[PDB]
């Protein structure tokens, strides 16, 4: 569920 | 111009998603990282005339320094102010233990003015206390709240790691080299586009850079505070790089 907050974001299933 | 002392006094915002639009140039260390076609994609913090601190994930998928430009002294995201400094990046340094933090060496020194001033670095391994109210700034996503296109600020309290890591919140994900800040009720947060920018806390008479915006489980959701790289755990690395490059 982590989304790293760049634009666009880097998101994961965790 | 001493570090961490804005020449426009920041507005307070008790009560970027949520928060408010900053007074222009009250966060003179805020950097905008841009693609070659001028798209803002991350923030950064000026920490000395030649060095910007940002998040590693802002850069790692495009390492070449000529891919990036640094915008200093800005308030709007587009149609930049006239005296804004746009400076190219000559070297990129990723943190060696692969935390989400990185240094940019500017191809020429920023001119330090009343609108472009570095933040101060914290004491090594200092741990910002639980409930300290700090400020997070950026041009990121507002999730329908006002101020898109302008530099926004959120005033948010630190949440100590042992609380933040509880099962109901971030459930063990937060490392000692990170810190948490936000309202567990939700509503106010950094979001996509804010990564790499500052979390500063006022100490005595100046703002100290304590965090680098990194990640979260969404933005502004209840029980899901934002996570920031804990700058004090990397001060020795930062100063080593600056002194040797």
């Amino acid at each position: 569920g982590r989304c790293y907050k760049s634009r666009p974001p880097i998101c994961f299933p965790n | 111009f001493d570090c961490g002392k804005p020449q426009v006094e920041p507005k307070k915002c008790p009560g970027v998603v949520g928060g408010c639009v900053a007074h222009p140039h009250s966060w003179p260390w805020q950097v905008s990282l841009r693609t070659r076609f001028g798209m803002h994609f991350c923030g950064g913090t000026l920490i000395s005339p030649e060095w910007v601190l940002t998040a590693a994930h802002c850069l790692e998928k495009s390492p070449r320094p000529s891919s990036y430009k640094v915008i200093l002294g800005a308030h709007q995201e587009v149609n930049l102010e006239p005296h804004v400094q746009e400076i190219e990046v000559s070297r990129l340094f990723l943190e060696p233990t692969r935390k989400d933090i990185a240094l940019l060496k500017l191809s020429s020194p920023a001119v330090i003015t009343d609108k472009v001033i570095p933040a101060c670095l914290p004491s090594p391994n200092y741990v910002v206390a639980d409930r300290t109210e700090c400020f997070i700034t950026g041009w990121g996503e507002t999730q329908g709240t006002f101020g898109a296109g302008l530099l926004k600020e959120a005033q948010l309290p630190v949440i100590e790691n042992k609380v933040c890591n509880r099962y109901e919140f971030l459930n063990g994900r937060v490392q000692s080299t990170e810190l948490c800040a936000g309202h567990l009720a939700g509503g106010t947060d950094s979001c996509q586009g804010d990564a790499g920018g500052p979390l500063v806390c006022f100490e005595k008479d100046k703002y100290i850079l304590q965090g680098v915006t990194s990640w979260g489980l969404g933005c502004a959701r209840p029980n899901k505070p934002g996570v920031y790289v804990r700058v004090s755990r990397f001060v020795t690395w930062i100063e080593g790089v600056m002194r040797n490059n």
